[PDB]
């Protein structure tokens, strides 16, 4: 995700205020910086329940793409 | 982890130091940083 | 922005204002491409230089900038702290997860 | 890491192929060797996740 | 509206000795200010045009100092035809004076 | 007026395709320069940029003129119309007058015929820099000028007893660079066409490494430090170790290649190349040392277990010694 803005960045003019397509790539690093984040802490409490770790990586099955797409819809109803 | 498998407890003991003494530098950081450079 | 004679010294021709020297250099209001600065107002000075062929009238216009930090806090600081709090999510892993923290 | 890296290297190379040619709005014979390509990367992946 | 406060509002010197006289400026003018002298009964005289620049006419012994918003007048050698009283003015926006000092001798 | 009949009079009869002592003696010319910046030093082109203010002066004794004024003061209108020396410069890639507003040129005659003219140049000169020692060089490259069509036998230069005026030296568009001194010159070169008199001026440049520093020479030994940092982990954690050893070979890599592209593509080595191949070779040798190590634990662990003992204190050293080696014998030249 930081490669694909990287690439993007340069081609840009130094403009202070945020774009719709930074806003985009700030959405998704998001959403991957908080899928490593679940992670993180399904990791810290799996030696002491795994009940609880198990039901919030079933919980995390179902609703990161539901989140997501409802991102996607805001985002591209919003700037259309 | 090279104090691990030898004194765990310290191992132990400076991860949970380093768990909290972390963010609070890096904030306090940050504010001694954004306040000198902003009133600048 | 530094303006003045060339070839004819003080004793020969000296420039001024036309207006009031607050209201002489006028910037428009639609007028500004800049993208990275902001335009904070004009300052006008008048002088003299001392050159090796005689003293030469300077009429010296003043435009302060201000920069503007959104491009930056975007492109290095906001990424320069997330990087640090990645750093700093480590600390959470088990120490059994060896190649992890690494 | 076999599949996320292969995955990387096909996102550096989808980048880094776009380049060449100006920015046309419609789709050329390399954009569509590199979607498919990119969908067999990510297909072996999803087969790993599956197994 | 650029005020000019001019200090002391009222001096007394004897003749021969050194003397400065000051004014400060509230916002930036460059170096537009003036200093004119005027005895009692008569119109004023322009002293010192611009920072540090002696009008035709003017001894040797009158120079000014000029900056941002500090600005000096220093006389030198003073003889007994420096009683008058001296304004300063700028001239950078729409004119404005200082209140002036009156020099006596005693 | 009395200054247009004057200046009507001296150009009546006058032929500017002939210089003064046509065929008597050479002409002596006085020149000045006045350094307003020398602007970015960039070694990628072998150039740098400067502008002056360049002051010749000579004596025609056809702008003789008897009358009660010492001096024609006059813009560059007549400039085209009196003998100008042909002086060029001969180490300059491009040169350009100034235009705007009007033609930045001076002329002054005076009562005797001498002649004085003044203009603006900005010139990007060339000088070939020897780049080794880099970041730590000291240059010393020329701003040379002569007559183009005039031998020795025809026009002859000479400086002034006060020349060469520099500036401020603290507006100047050296960044990298600072200025320490100059010199003048003056010699007679063969030529194709004849001999010609050429006046050379030496600046001379000391690179501070202020940026290189920060960019390269602080990043790659805190690369090597993180090359280190393996050492001190469990050696039984073997993806970790391979891991950490390849993923700082690929920052040495790519840090190695974005240092490189600020200096020309000189086949030598300089003082820079030699210190990041010496990073890489110490990451190389750390990464070669775990894997022997690995060989060793399974062969025989009589030999691995106090070789990573030993590692620990025998890679600082050597990085140290190194150091101390390469700073001292790179600031002594
Ligand atoms: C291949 O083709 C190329 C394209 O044709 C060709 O390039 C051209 O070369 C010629 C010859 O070298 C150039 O001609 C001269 O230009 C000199 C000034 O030059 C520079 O400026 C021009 C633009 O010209 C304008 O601006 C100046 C300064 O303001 C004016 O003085 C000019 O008149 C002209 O003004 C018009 O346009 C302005 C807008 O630009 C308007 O604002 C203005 O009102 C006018 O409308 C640039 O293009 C040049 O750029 C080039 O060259 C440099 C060289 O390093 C390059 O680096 C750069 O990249 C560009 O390539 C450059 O910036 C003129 O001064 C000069 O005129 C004089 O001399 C001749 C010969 O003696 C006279 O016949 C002529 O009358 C001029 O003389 C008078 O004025 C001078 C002023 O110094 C006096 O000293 C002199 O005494 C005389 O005064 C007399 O007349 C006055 C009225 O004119 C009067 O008042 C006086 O009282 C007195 O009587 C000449 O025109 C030409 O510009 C180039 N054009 C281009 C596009 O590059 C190239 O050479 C060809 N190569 C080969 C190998 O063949
Ligand atoms: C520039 O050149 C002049 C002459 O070419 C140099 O001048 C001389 O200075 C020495 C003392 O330093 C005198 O003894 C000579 O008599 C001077 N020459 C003349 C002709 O008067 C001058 O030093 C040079 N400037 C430099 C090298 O910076
Ligand atoms: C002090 N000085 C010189 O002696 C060289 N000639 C002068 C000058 C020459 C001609 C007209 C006006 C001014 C000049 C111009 C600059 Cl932009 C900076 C320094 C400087
Ligand atoms: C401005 N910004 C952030 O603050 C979140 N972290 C960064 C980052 C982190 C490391 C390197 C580069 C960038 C990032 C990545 C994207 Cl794809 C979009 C916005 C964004
Ligand atoms: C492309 N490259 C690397 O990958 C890192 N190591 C090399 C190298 C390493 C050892 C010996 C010779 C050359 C190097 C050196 C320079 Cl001065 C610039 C880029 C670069």
């Amino acid at each position: 995700m930081t490669t694909i803005n990287t690439h993007l960045r340069e081609t840009l003019p130094k403009i202070p205020y945020v774009k719709a397509i930074d806003m985009y790539l700030m959405g998704c690093f998001v959403f991957v910086f908080m899928a490593l984040l679940e992670y993180a802490l399904v990791n810290y409490i799996f030696f002491s329940q795994p009940a609880r770790a198990a039901a919030i990586d079933r919980w995390s099955r179902i609703f990161f793409p539901v989140v997501f797409s409802f991102f996607n819809i805001v985002y591209w109803l919003y700037y259309v | 982890n090279y104090f691990t498998k030898s004194q765990p407890a310290r191992a132990a003991k400076i991860d949970r130091l380093s768990r909290i003494a972390f963010p609070l530098l890096f904030g306090i950081f940050n504010l001694v940083y954004w306040a000198t450079y902003l009133n600048r | 922005l530094k303006f003045g004679s060339y070839a004819y010294t003080r004793a020969e021709v000296v420039y001024e204002w036309t207006r009031e020297p607050a209201r002489s250099v006028v910037v428009a209001e639609d007028g500004s491409r800049l993208n990275q600065y902001d335009l904070l107002g004009q300052t006008v000075d008048s002088g003299i230089v001392q050159s090796s062929t005689g003293e030469y009238v300077v009429m010296t216009t003043h435009f302060h900038l201000k920069r503007k930090i959104g491009y930056f806090v975007i492109q290095t600081y906001l990424p320069c702290i997330m990087t640090v709090i990645l750093s700093q999510v480590s600390f959470w892993l088990n120490r059994e997860s060896v190649p992890a923290r690494t | 890491v076999f599949g996320v890296t292969t995955v990387l290297t096909m996102t550096t190379l989808s980048i880094s192929a776009r380049n060449s040619l100006p920015k046309v709005a419609y789709a050329t014979a390399m954009d569509w060797f590199i979607a498919v390509c990119y969908a067999f990367v990510f297909s072996a992946l999803i087969e790993f996740a599956t197994v | 509206n650029i005020v000019m406060t001019q200090s002391p509002k009222s001096m007394s010197m004897s003749v021969g000795e050194r003397v400065t006289l000051s004014c400060k400026a509230s916002e930036y003018v460059g170096t537009y200010v003036s200093w004119y002298q005027q005895k009692p009964e008569q119109s004023p005289k322009l002293l010192i045009y611009g920072a540090s620049n002696r009008y035709t006419g003017v001894p040797d012994r009158f120079t000014g100092s000029g900056s941002a918003t500090d600005f000096t007048l220093t006389i030198g050698s003073v003889q007994a035809e420096d009683l008058a009283d001296y304004h300063c003015g700028q001239s950078y926006s729409y004119p404005t004076f200082g209140a002036g000092t009156k020099l006596e001798l005693k | 007026g009395d200054v247009t009949v004057i200046l009507n009079n001296l150009l009546e009869g006058y032929d500017n395709k002939l210089r003064p002592d046509i065929g008597v003696k050479p002409t002596l010319i006085h020149t000045d320069m006045y350094v307003n910046s020398i602007g970015p030093v960039n070694a990628i082109n072998m150039e740098y940029t400067i502008d002056i203010f360049f002051a010749q002066t000579w004596y025609d004794r056809r702008l003789k003129f008897n009358s009660t004024i010492k001096v024609l003061r006059l813009n560059s209108n007549m400039v085209g119309k009196i003998w100008i020396p042909d002086t060029f410069f001969r180490n300059s890639k491009k040169a350009d007058a100034h235009w705007i507003t009007t033609p930045n040129r001076m002329l002054r005659i005076w009562n005797d015929g001498r002649v004085l003219y003044t203009l603006r140049l900005t010139i990007d000169a060339e000088c070939q820099l020897q780049l080794h020692n880099f970041p730590m060089d000291e240059h010393s490259c020329p701003l040379e000028f002569s007559s183009y069509g005039y031998p020795r036998e025809e026009i002859v230069y000479q400086w002034k007893r006060s020349s060469v005026e520099v500036g401020d030296t603290r507006s100047w568009r050296l960044y990298q660079f600072s200025f320490v001194g100059l010199r003048n010159t003056t010699e007679v070169v063969k030529t194709t066409s004849g001999d010609y008199v050429v006046m050379s001026v030496y600046f001379d440049l000391s690179r501070r490494m202020g940026y290189f520093t920060i960019q390269t020479y602080i990043p790659c030994t805190l690369i090597v430090v993180l090359s280190w940092v393996s050492f001190w982990i469990n050696k039984d954690a073997v993806p970790a170790r391979t891991s950490l050893g390849i993923t700082t070979v690929l920052t040495m890599t790519t840090l190695s290649t974005i240092a490189r592209k600020s200096l020309p593509k000189v086949s030598y080595v300089t003082a820079m190349d030699l210190f990041v191949s010496v990073c890489f070779i110490f990451v190389f040798s750390a990464l070669v040392e775990y894997g022997t190590l690995h060989y060793f634990v399974s062969s025989q662990p009589a030999r691995a277990a106090k070789m990573d003992s030993y590692a620990r204190i025998f890679f600082p050293t050597a990085f140290c010694l190194f150091n101390l080696v390469y700073w001292v014998s790179y600031l002594y030249l």
